[PDB]
């Protein structure tokens, strides 16, 4: 539950910190935009060098919570919620398609011109 | 500073749309749009390096409007900052035109979305 705009702004580059330490970089691009919804194509990059591809549908529900659905080329789906932790970080929590749950800290990359560390609390 | 030319360039297109909307009044929704735009004008006198540029609007399979994005114009250097402000305001006026025409045809929070998004991309806050 967080205002939608917090996801468009900034540079379209982030890093997904998984629960175990695995970091996967996200290069994403917003294609369509609605007052209620947002669509975007996303490209992941593992630490070993493997890429992926996704189309993610973001939307705010009735009660104001941010929910998302992600479609991958492995026939694999993901569904969850996005809670903003600070201006650059939002926590995804959700369930994959086979049922396995997960939690991922999606942080955004800040430029060199300024303070990279962002607690913002 | 160089910021000033940008602020002026903002109020330029602002008064452009003042003119268009006032001549088209002959319409309460038009007046609420006019209200909000002059409401934002008084904060003009900021530069964002990353600017979203919309190519246009596409309606989905139902009565759902969408704002198609061209790309984000990341201006590395200063002159590019001004020149991305240019390309951005030009595409913004473009989409605004298609938007007014569509709203009078089809007859939805789309317009206040448009306005508040300008507010956001310029001042940095939802409002
Ligand atoms: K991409």
């Amino acid at each position: 539950g967080t205002p939608l705009w917090a996801l468009l702004g900034g540079p379209w580059r982030g890093t997904a910190t998984y629960e175990d330490g695995t970091k996967v970089t996200l290069d994403y691009r917003y294609t369509r935009v609605s007052p209620d919804r947002l669509r975007a194509d996303v490209t992941y990059t593992t630490p070993d060098g493997t890429t992926l591809e996704a189309t993610v549908d973001l939307w705010k529900d009735a009660n104001g919570v941010i929910r998302y659905h992600a479609t991958y080329p492995d026939g694999t789906s993901a569904d969850g919620t996005l809670t903003q932790l600070d201006a650059d970080t939002l926590l995804a929590t959700g369930t994959y398609d086979d049922g396995t749950k997960y939690t991922v800290t999606l942080t955004r990359v800040a430029p060199g011109s300024g303070w990279h560390h962002h607690h913002h609390h | 500073p160089i910021q000033e030319e940008i602020q002026k360039k903002v109020r330029e297109l602002l008064e452009k749309l003042i003119e268009y909307l006032e001549e088209l009044k002959e319409k309460e929704k038009l007046e609420e749009v006019i209200e909000g735009l002059e409401r934002l004008k008084e904060e003009v006198d900021q530069l964002n390096m990353n600017l979203i540029v919309f190519e246009g609007l596409e309606v989905d399979e139902e009565g759902r409007v969408w704002f198609i994005v061209k790309e984000m114009l990341h201006a590395t250097t200063e002159e590019e900052a001004l020149e991305n402000m240019d390309k951005f305001l030009e595409s913004w006026e473009k989409v605004f035109k298609e938007l007014l025409e569509y709203h009078f045809e089809h007859n939805s929070p789309t317009f206040d979305f448009f306005l508040d998004f300008l507010w956001w991309q310029l001042y940095g806050e939802p409002m």
